[PDB]
Formats: structure tokens, sequence, C-alpha cells
């Protein structure tokens, strides 16, 4: 069995509907149902946690003032269910703030070197989806890259636009979010990596790989 | 702005 991660971006810019009749909070929310459908009807034994950041209130094991905040740890790595399908459907809602992505980052690998613990796994993955709209810090960045490197954790970007036609509009921010998912999937895969950026459009066959 | 990583990724 693998276990997964979905890092899922809800802050107050994914509710902007700007791009189709679905907002990129109700894209995403959309392709992790659909994921979870299929793993639930398969019968399949991979465990899936599910994070999400930019949430309004905060929910994790990392969470003291002023750190880790606004990132709630919706799922634990477990089996899914029809709770869980039904809670994303209802439950999980947009939030109104924004959450730093590498904060987000390393609450799912903590949640994943804790609860991973005396099991054994073919693949770890985590699965950020985000439109970068927000700042992030990128203190002690060089650890994080060590450990995925020491744990062998698969991790796939996900953005509601391709970074491969007309510009799109992405603000400075959304750039240097781009060009820093390039630096740290190239630090992980090499060459490779710089075009291992992926859209919602191909998310869901991406993650069922 | 800095962060405090949890122990077991810095020890």
């Amino acid at each position: 069995k693998s276990a997964v991660v979905l890092c899922m971006d809800v802050g107050l810019a994914m509710s902007h509907s700007n791009q189709g009749k679905e907002s990129p909070f109700e894209q995403a929310k959309k392709v992790m149902m659909l994921f979870l459908q299929r793993q639930v009807f398969a019968e399949s034994k991979d465990e899936i946690a599910v994070v999400l950041y930019g949430t309004d209130t905060t929910d994790n094991a990392l969470a003291r003032e002023d750190q880790y905040e606004n990132i709630s740890v919706h799922r634990h790595l477990m089996l899914p269910d029809f709770d869980l399908l039904e809670q994303i459907e209802n439950v999980v809602e947009p939030g109104s703030v924004q959450a730093d992505f590498l904060d987000a980052l390393i609450v799912s690998m903590d949640l994943l070197q804790k609860e991973t613990l005396g099991k054994k796994y073919t693949r770890l993955h985590i699965a950020v989806f985000s439109d970068l709209s927000s700042p992030f810090s990128v203190d002690q960045l060089e650890v994080i890259i060590a450990n995925l490197k020491k744990a062998e954790i698969t991790l796939q970007f996900f953005l509601p636009f391709s970074v491969d036609g007309p510009g799109k509009g992405l603000s400075d921010q959304q750039k240097e979010g781009i060009e820093m998912v390039r630096k740290i999937m190239f630090s992980l895969d090499g060459e490779e990596g710089l075009s291992e950026v992926f859209t919602f459009r191909d998310s869901l066959e991406r993650l069922s790989i | 702005k800095t962060r405090v990583l949890p122990s077991w990724l810095t020890a």
C-alpha cells in the first residue's frame, strides 16, 4: 500500500471565479472527490490524509502562537470512506485567509512521519493543490528537501493554470511560487523536475498513476 | 519570517 497526503489550498484567492464556471477551489475539491471515489470503489488499501491550508481555524500538531497558522488536518492517514466523501462535499468550505504552503508541506510531512510509524508502504506521496497566490517563507527549506529525499517522498504540485498563447495575468507572487516549485522539484528530481508542475485539468490522472 | 521545525526533522 501507499500513503498519500492531499494538501489543499482553500485560501480566499482560490474562491475567485474567472476561469469557467468553477472556481479553483471548486475544481480542486472536485478532483479530490473523484480521486477518493476511485479509491473507495476500487477498495484500494492506500491510506489518504487531507491537510487544508488557508482555513480560518488552525488544527495541527505544530500550531502554536504565530506558527503553522491557518492549517488544519481534516483527515488523518487512514482508509478513505463515505464520511470523508460527505465532509469534503458539504463540510469543506473556502477559507477567508491565506497560509504559507511550505508550512503546510511541513505539517503534511510531520503527519506522514508519525502516522506511518511501524508500517510498510511502497510509496509516500504528497500532492499539493494551489494557485500560489500567497506569500511563503523559505526559512530552512534546505532541511525540508533533505528529509523529502531521505524519506523518498514523491511530491506533486497541481495548479489551476499551465506554466509552460496569451499570458494568464499571473501576479509576481504567483511567478515566485512557480519558480520555488521548480527549485524544489529540481532539487528532488533534477532537470526532469523543472517541468514537474501539473495542472488541475491533468491532476486526477497524475494522482491515479 | 523564521519558522521552528519539529525536532525529528533537525535531529
